[PDB]
Formats: C-alpha cells, structure tokens, sequence
C-alpha cells in the first residue's frame, strides 16, 4: 500500500505505542467530540457527558484495530473489511468524520510521544491514517 | 469566533507561552513535509528535498515566525477576524491563488505542533478551543474567494 | 455572491425554466445514490436501497422540491443569503447536526443535474456563475456552524 | 479496484463516448478554468484567453489517458504511475485541483450523454474518477 519506507516508519512508531493503543484511541475520541461537536450524533448524550466506560470500550476497539492493520499494511481491506461494512453500510458514517478522528489522533500521539512524533513520522502516520480510513470508508453497500 | 469568557481567558493564557519562532518555524516546517504540494510557494526558499533540510532550513523559520505573528494578531482580535486578515486574504487569494483548503490544512499542523510543544497541558478542552480559532482564522483568509 | 450584471440576468434567465419538482426530485434522489451516507437523514422515506426505489420515490420527489423552491429564493435574493437562510442553517447545524461538506456536495449534484437537463444551453460560463451561486448557499447555510 | 458492477457500468458508459473522449476532456479543462480560476495558475494566460490549441491537446491528453484507465481498472497505478511523476513530483499539482476537474468532466458527460448519465452510472464514474484521482497525487516525491 504505502511505500517502503511509510511501512518502516508506521511500524517502527507504533512499537513506541505499544500498550497505550486503546487509552490513546478513547483520548483521540474525547478530543474529537469536544473539538467538532458534529460528530456526537452518532452515540448516546449520557455516554458522552455522564460516563466514560462506552467511549473507553469504543476507544480500547479503535487502538486495536489499529494495531491490527499494523501488522497487515500490505493487506488492510482485508484485515478491516468487516469495520467498514460496520461503519458505512450499517451505521452510515459520513467520511468526513474518519477524517477528524485521524487528526485528533495525530494530536494525541503529539501530547503523549513529543520526542517521537518527527517530521517524517508525522507524514507517515498521516498517510498509514488515511488509507485506514480510505478502506473504512470503501462500503456504503 | 463563538468562545466563551473562560475559553476566551484559556486561550490567550496558552499564547503567553508559544515562542512564535520557535512554534512558527516547526508549523510551516512540518506542512512542508506532510503536505509537499504546498512547497510549490517556497522555491526561494531552496532546498525542501528532504525533512532535514526544511526543518533546518533558515528561511522556512523566519517566514514561519512572520505566519505565527499573524496567528497571534488573530488571537488578540477574536472579534475582528476578517478584518485582521483582509491584505492577507487579498495577497493568498488574488496574488498567490492558493487554495483554501491549506489555510485548514496549516491550522490543523499548527494545533498538532502545539500539541507536541505543551503536552497534557494541551487539553481536549484547550485543543476544542484551538480549533474554533484557527478555522476562524482559515475562514477570514478565505474572505476574498467568495 | 460576486457577480456581474450580466452573470446575474442569465443566473435569473435560467430559474425560469426551471422545474422545481423535476429537478429537485431529480438532485436529492443523484445525492441520495451517489454519497449513500446521506441516507442516515432520510429514513423516513422509506426504500432507499436500491437507485430505482430511489428516483421514483413519491417522498424523495415531494422533499426535493422543498429544497429547490429554498435554492430558487436564494437565486432571487442573491445579495444577502445569509439572512434568506438563517432559520434553515438553525435547522441544519442545530438540530440535525449536517456535516457541511454535504451541502456543497448537494450543490454540485444541482449544478450536474442543470447540465444534464439544460444541455448546450448550460455553457461553461453560465456553469461558473451557478458554482458561485451553489459556493454563496452551501457558505450561508454553514453559517451557524462557525 | 471498483466493485464488479462499478466496473461494468464505466466500461459500458465509456463505450458512449467513444471517439468523443478528447474534446469531453477539452470541455471539461474549459469548464474548470472559468468555475474554478484558481486551477488557472498552472497555465500560460494566453493558451486560456487567446488560444485553444494547448488546451485541446491538454485536453486530448486528458482523454486518452481516461480511455487508457478504463481498459486497465484493475490496474490503474500500473497504467498512470508516470503521470502521477509529472503531476504530483514535477508540477506539484494541488489534490483540490483533480476533484475539481473530476465535476466538470461528469457536468460535461451530463450535458452531451442526457440519456445514458442516468444516476447509478453516475455514481459509478464518480468512483471511477476518484480512484484515478487517487493515483494521480500518489507521489509527491
Ligand atoms: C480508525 C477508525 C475507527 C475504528 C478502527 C473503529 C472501530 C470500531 C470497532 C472495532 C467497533 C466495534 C465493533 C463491534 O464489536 O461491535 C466500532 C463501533 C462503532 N464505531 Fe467505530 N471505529 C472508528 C471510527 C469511528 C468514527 C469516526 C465514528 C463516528 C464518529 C465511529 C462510530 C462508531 C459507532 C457509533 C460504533 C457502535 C458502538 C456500539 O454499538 O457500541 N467509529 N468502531
Ligand atoms: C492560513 C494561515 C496563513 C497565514 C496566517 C499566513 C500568513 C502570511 C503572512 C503574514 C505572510 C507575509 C506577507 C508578506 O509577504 O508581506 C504570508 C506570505 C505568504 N504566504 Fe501565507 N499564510 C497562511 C497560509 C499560507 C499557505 C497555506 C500558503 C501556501 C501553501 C501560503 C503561502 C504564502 C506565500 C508564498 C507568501 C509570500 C512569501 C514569499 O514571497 O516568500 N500561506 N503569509
Ligand atoms: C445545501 C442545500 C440544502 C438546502 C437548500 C436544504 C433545504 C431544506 C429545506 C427547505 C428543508 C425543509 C425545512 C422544514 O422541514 O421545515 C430541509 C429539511 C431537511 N434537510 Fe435540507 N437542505 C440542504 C441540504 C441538506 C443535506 C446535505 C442534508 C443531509 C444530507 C439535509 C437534510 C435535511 C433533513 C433531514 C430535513 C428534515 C426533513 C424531514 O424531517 O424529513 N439537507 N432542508
Ligand atoms: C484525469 C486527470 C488528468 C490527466 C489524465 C492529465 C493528463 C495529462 C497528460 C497526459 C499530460 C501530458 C504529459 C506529456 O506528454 O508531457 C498532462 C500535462 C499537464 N497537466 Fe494534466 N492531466 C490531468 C489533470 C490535470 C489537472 C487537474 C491539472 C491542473 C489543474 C493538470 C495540469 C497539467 C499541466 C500544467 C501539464 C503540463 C502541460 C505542458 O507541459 O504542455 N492536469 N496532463
């Protein structure tokens, strides 16, 4: 999919993850309610303002799906085939939104891995982001 | 933009901090990089082939610290941003036709970068704030398109 | 929006040969099967699972229409669309939470659908008065997001 | 790349235009240029105002390399790699620019086919032309 080098770069970033996946995708989520408030529609206000549990287990999912398509650059419509019969086909997921999360993303992993997060980390896991949202986003029936 | 008092208050608190040179200079650096259609603007400042050379490159510093002072005008006129950037949409969009998709695609680097910079100090709620002004900022730049 | 005079009259000549019911019909059913995440606002019309139960459905006709008698009033009051769809942009941004990008994109099915029905006649300078028009309401609609 | 009935409608719609593929591309260039000025920049003034004869070869060039794309859909980054090295590397060709230009092409294909762009064609070019576009900004370096 992505070039020699992205697929180094993607893999070698997301070893510095490690077990933070899950927490950092129930982080990039908070974010993304809060900074573009269109895209709560999709969950129950309760889980949004009076608990957590529903955005960490949605959160804890995201990571592992992650980690998941790490492990499989070379095939990602078929390792998350299944997310995005999910995503588009059921739940109707306007595109856009992948778009937002992926930023939200990016600026978690800014917050958490400063020394990490280089210029050319940053364009790789830009495009790893991308093609994952690309295959999110490939099934609207 | 629509900010709060206690936003509002937050959000120039963190401008306190930012060293424009410092913050400037990694924001267009990075946009370069990620983004490299964009260095199609900057063939004066020479050498862009590789991450290295831009994020050392001295002329991408010191126009990057010349777009975070404007940032900074930005943030001190919350109320008045279309007027703020008025000569500036004229240069980016009759001079420069660049399209206005990059003034989003800067503000978002600009967020990440100050991110990186301030940490767990930059908080879902201060980021959620950020983002309203630096679309603020995009919008008003886009002013002269529509 | 900025346009001439003479943009302005042949934007004008146009709307009167404008069917409404056919065309709006026409562009909410192409938005409906073209970017089928828009179907998550149209429940209510019933089959949406296929382009034949689509175009020929009596709800999607009916609502289309509503929303081109909306365009049509934008197209006569072209010098404040903010405050033509102020309420409407309440409607979109408040309570249905409509991402904006889907307004821009419902203006370019409009804009295809023109062009599929007007032929010829549909020039490309007459086009490029009409992706002004389409650019001024999506920006009018959105309004209440910003 | 496109599903299978993707594929079967933009072979069947491509057949359409026919021999009309050049001047569809040239009609289409024109449309952009006066919707969009901003993809004007990349362009001598006078090949836009006081001349057609760039255009229409642009526009040719536009055509083919369709036509091309259509008999090699399951391998377009094979068939387009070189204008993605022209486009994205040496031009640095603005993405925007190639979902504008995609508009104009299916407001071109509306206004002389009425009758064959009916909706589920549409939205089968639709994807055809963003799967080109796609490859087109493939390599920025
Ligand atoms: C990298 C991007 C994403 C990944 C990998 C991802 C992954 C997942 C997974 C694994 C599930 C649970 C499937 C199950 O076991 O039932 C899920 C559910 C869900 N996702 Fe996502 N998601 C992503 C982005 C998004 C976005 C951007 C939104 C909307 C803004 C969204 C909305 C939902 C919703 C509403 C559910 C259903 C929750 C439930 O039924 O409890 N997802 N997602
Ligand atoms: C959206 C946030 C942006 C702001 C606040 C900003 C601000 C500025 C400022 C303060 C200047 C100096 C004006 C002068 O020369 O007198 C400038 C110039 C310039 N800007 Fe931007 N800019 C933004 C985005 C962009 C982007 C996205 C591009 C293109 C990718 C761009 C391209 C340029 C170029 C080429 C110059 C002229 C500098 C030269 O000749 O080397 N700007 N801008
Ligand atoms: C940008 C051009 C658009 C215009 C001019 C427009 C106009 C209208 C009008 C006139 C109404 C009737 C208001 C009423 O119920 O009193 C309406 C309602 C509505 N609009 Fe739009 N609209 C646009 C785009 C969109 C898009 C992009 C979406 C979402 C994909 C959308 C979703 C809806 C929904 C769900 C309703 C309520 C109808 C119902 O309850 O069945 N609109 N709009
Ligand atoms: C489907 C999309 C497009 C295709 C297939 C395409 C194809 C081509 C081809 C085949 C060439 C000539 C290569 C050669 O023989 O030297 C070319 C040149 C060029 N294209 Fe495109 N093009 C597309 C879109 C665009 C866009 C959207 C723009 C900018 C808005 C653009 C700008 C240019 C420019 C500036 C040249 C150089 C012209 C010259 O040197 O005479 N192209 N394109």
């Amino acid at each position: 999919v992505l070039s020699a080098a992205d697929k180094t770069n993607v893999k070698a970033a997301w070893s510095k993850v490690g077990g933070h996946a899950g927490e950092y995708g129930a982080e990039a989520l908070e974010r993304m309610f809060l900074g573009f408030p269109t895209t709560k529609t999709y969950f129950p206000h309760f889980d949004l303002s009076h608990g957590s549990a529903q955005v960490k287990a949605h959160g804890k999912k995201v990571g592992d799906a992650l980690t998941l398509a790490v492990g499989h650059l070379d095939d990602l419509p078929g390792a998350l085939s299944d997310l995005s019969n999910l995503h588009a086909h059921k739940l109707r997921v306007d595109p856009v939104n992948f778009k937002l999360l992926s930023h939200c993303l990016l600026s978690t992993l800014a917050v958490h891995l400063p020394n990490d997060f280089t210029p050319a980390v940053h364009a790789s896991l830009d495009k790893f982001l991308s093609s994952v949202s690309t295959v999110l986003t490939s099934k609207y029936r | 933009v629509q900010l709060s008092g206690e936003e509002k208050a937050a959000v120039l608190a963190l401008w306190d901090k930012v060293n424009e040179e410092e913050v400037g200079g990694e924001a267009l650096g990075r946009l370069l990089v990620v983004y490299p259609w964009t260095q199609r603007f900057f063939d004066s400042f020479g050498d862009l082939s590789n991450p290295g050379a831009v994020m050392g490159n001295p002329k991408v510093k010191a126009h990057g610290k010349k777009v975070l002072h404007s940032f900074g005008e930005g943030v001190h006129h919350l109320d008045n941003l279309k007027g703020t950037f008025a000569a500036l949409s004229e240069l980016h969009c009759d001079k420069l036709h660049v399209d206005p998709e990059n003034f989003r695609l800067l503000g978002n680097v600009l967020v990440v970068v100050l991110a990186r910079h301030f940490g767990k100090d930059f908080t879902p709620e201060l980021q959620a704030s950020y983002q309203k002004v630096v679309a603020g900022v995009a919008n008003a730049l886009a002013h002269k398109y529509h």
